[PDB]
């Protein structure tokens, strides 16, 4: 179990950590979040009292050092910080969690919630398409902008995505344009799982990863990802058994996840029609499609 | 963006473009079989391809063989369409490539925009207007090349014939869209119009008789009382 130490919260916070959330009052005695589980990443995320403006917060992994967050009054923000001295780090924490000034991740032990949304999800993965190499953890806020969206403008600033583009010279063999753009089989199969994500865990994992960067902090460039990654499998008629099986797994957490209210601004009715009762794979999502009837009716 | 009757005049400015339309290019009779069911047997079509600032038409006969142990024939169809205009646009020396194309129907612009990905800078638009491009099988002469056609073919026609030398291409092309409707409104009462005085004859290198300008009013003024005659006796009005 791992801590995530905050030297003090002086302006009024709503926190949230993984799919958890609680209120901090202006200069209330709160000193961080405790019980975190070891194994997976995390991400921890505010949105000020005052300017719902611009959720943001931090992707890490425990096992990668240890973390501090501390209000910065220049930059007015919640930053997240690396302690390295590990003995000064103890002292610190110890005195907190024998004042008791902490919050405990609250896992319930029948829920698998949190691994089944970040089952693929790898931090040296996140670190890649948010890049910013001196710090082990990784900030993302509401307004930042995938590589896509900047080629339609910091590229510092940005989300490293894969590009994916169903119209489009890496997309569509020559002689094959009908075919190709029809069954994607060739652009799922032999350029994005073998070329580039190089095997269906990374595919996964990115797909994960951008649907919680839309959920938690309505990043959507992140949700314009999740959808494509999700059109691109569907639309494919050669897909391998234990993917189609793996993604809709992924697919229910996910949607049993979401808020009911933001499923207005999250779900594209398009994509999910689409491949729910047209695609290839309209019979092969047996889980995300009983639990988007039940849920969701509306949007189909 | 789309073309409509706003930006109507930018089809006569000095870029190159054409317009697309595939309605002839999967054709079929609709027929009984032994057996009492339906069957459909194809025919020879066409892709219509025409400069509306030029008047060149690039007839492109579509075999009836194309469709030789193919599936979902009305969606092939679309992407058959696609081919022949990227392989006519590539066959082009680059001063004459378009700069747009225009597809006369919606279903047309992700076949062709899939197929024209190695030309990122020729625009593929839809249009609002209801062109009557589906008639230009009612002109005698060309109807006649695709139904003998025995192979892939394409043959270039000037679908304005001489007209350009005495009016302008706004001009040329409102007659033209005017006979189209009018021959798809009423073929029969559009031809008689037409070919009624056998003294004015078609060249043999012409699609359309040969009529002095007086003439031509004449007939523009029969085929729009055609084009609202036909309309009351339709809508009964
Ligand atoms: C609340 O956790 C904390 C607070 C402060 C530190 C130190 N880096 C600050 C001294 O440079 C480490 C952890």
């Amino acid at each position: 179990m791992n801590t995530v130490p905050f030297t003090s919260a002086p302006i009024e916070v709503t926190i949230g950590i993984d799919q958890y959330s609680f209120n901090v009052k202006e200069n209330q005695p709160f000193h961080g979040i405790k019980d975190i589980p070891i194994g997976h990443v995390h991400v921890i995320h505010f949105q000020h009292a005052d300017n719902s403006s611009m959720r943001y917060g931090y992707w890490f992994d425990c096992r990668m050092g240890n973390f501090y967050i501390q209000y910065d009054p220049k930059d007015g923000l919640y930053k997240m910080m690396e302690e390295r001295d590990g003995a000064k780090f103890e002292n610190i924490v110890h005195n907190f969690k024998e004042r008791q000034m902490m919050v405990s991740y609250p896992k319930i032990d029948e829920d698998d919630t949190w691994y089944n949304l970040t089952e693929f999800v790898q931090m040296d993965k996140i670190r890649k398409i948010v890049r910013k190499d001196e710090n082990q953890f990784s900030y993302v806020d509401s307004s930042m902008t995938t590589v896509q969206e900047n080629e339609l403008s910091d590229p510092a600033h940005s989300l490293n995505y894969t590009v994916i583009n169903f119209k489009s010279r890496e997309a569509i063999r020559p002689g094959h344009e009908m075919e190709d753009f029809l069954d994607k089989s060739y652009y799922l199969n032999t350029v994005m799982l073998q070329g580039i994500f190089k095997n269906s865990s990374n595919y996964f994992g990115e797909l994960q990863f951008a649907f919680l960067n839309a959920m938690f902090f309505g990043n959507y460039g992140s949700s314009l990802q999740w959808h494509a990654m999700i059109e691109l499998i569907c639309s494919s008629a050669t897909v391998p058994k234990h993917m189609l099986d793996k993604l809709d797994e992924i697919l229910y957490y996910q949607i049993k996840t979401l808020p009911e209210q933001y499923s207005d601004i999250l779900l594209n009715e398009r994509v999910w029609n689409i491949c729910l009762y047209s695609s290839f794979q309209k019979n092969s999502l047996h889980n995300t499609e009983k639990i988007m009837e039940n849920k969701y009716p509306e949007l189909l | 963006g789309a073309m409509n009757s706003s930006n109507y005049a930018e089809l006569f400015n000095n870029d190159i473009k054409l317009f697309v339309d595939d309605t002839n290019v999967y054709r079929v009779t609709v027929h009984k079989t032994f057996e009492g069911n339906v069957a459909t047997k194809a025919i020879n079509g066409c892709i219509f391809t025409l400069n509306p600032k030029t008047g060149h038409l690039f007839l492109k006969i579509i075999h009836t063989s194309v469709w030789a142990g193919q599936k979902r024939l009305s969606q092939l169809a679309k992407w058959k369409t696609a081919e022949e205009v990227s392989a006519l646009v590539r066959s082009l020396p680059k001063e004459e490539q378009p700069k747009q194309i225009i597809v006369t129907r919606k279903a047309m612009l992700d076949p062709l925009e899939v197929h024209m990905l190695d030309f990122p800078n020729i625009a593929i638009r839809p249009t609002e207007l209801r062109l009557p491009f589906s008639a230009a099988m009612s002109i005698d002469k060309l109807s006649d090349v695709v139904m003998k056609a025995t192979e892939p073919q394409m043959v270039l026609f000037n679908i304005y014939d001489d007209w350009l030398d005495r009016i302008s291409s706004y001009t040329a092309f409102s007659r033209l869209t005017l006979l189209l409707r009018a021959l798809k409104t009423n073929e029969e009462s559009a031809k008689m119009i037409l070919l009624s005085d056998p003294t004015i004859t078609i060249k043999s290198y012409h699609l359309w008789p040969s009529f002095t300008d007086e003439q031509w009013i004449t007939i523009e003024s029969q085929m729009r009382d055609l084009i609202l005659t036909e309309y009351g006796r339709k809508y009964n009005v």
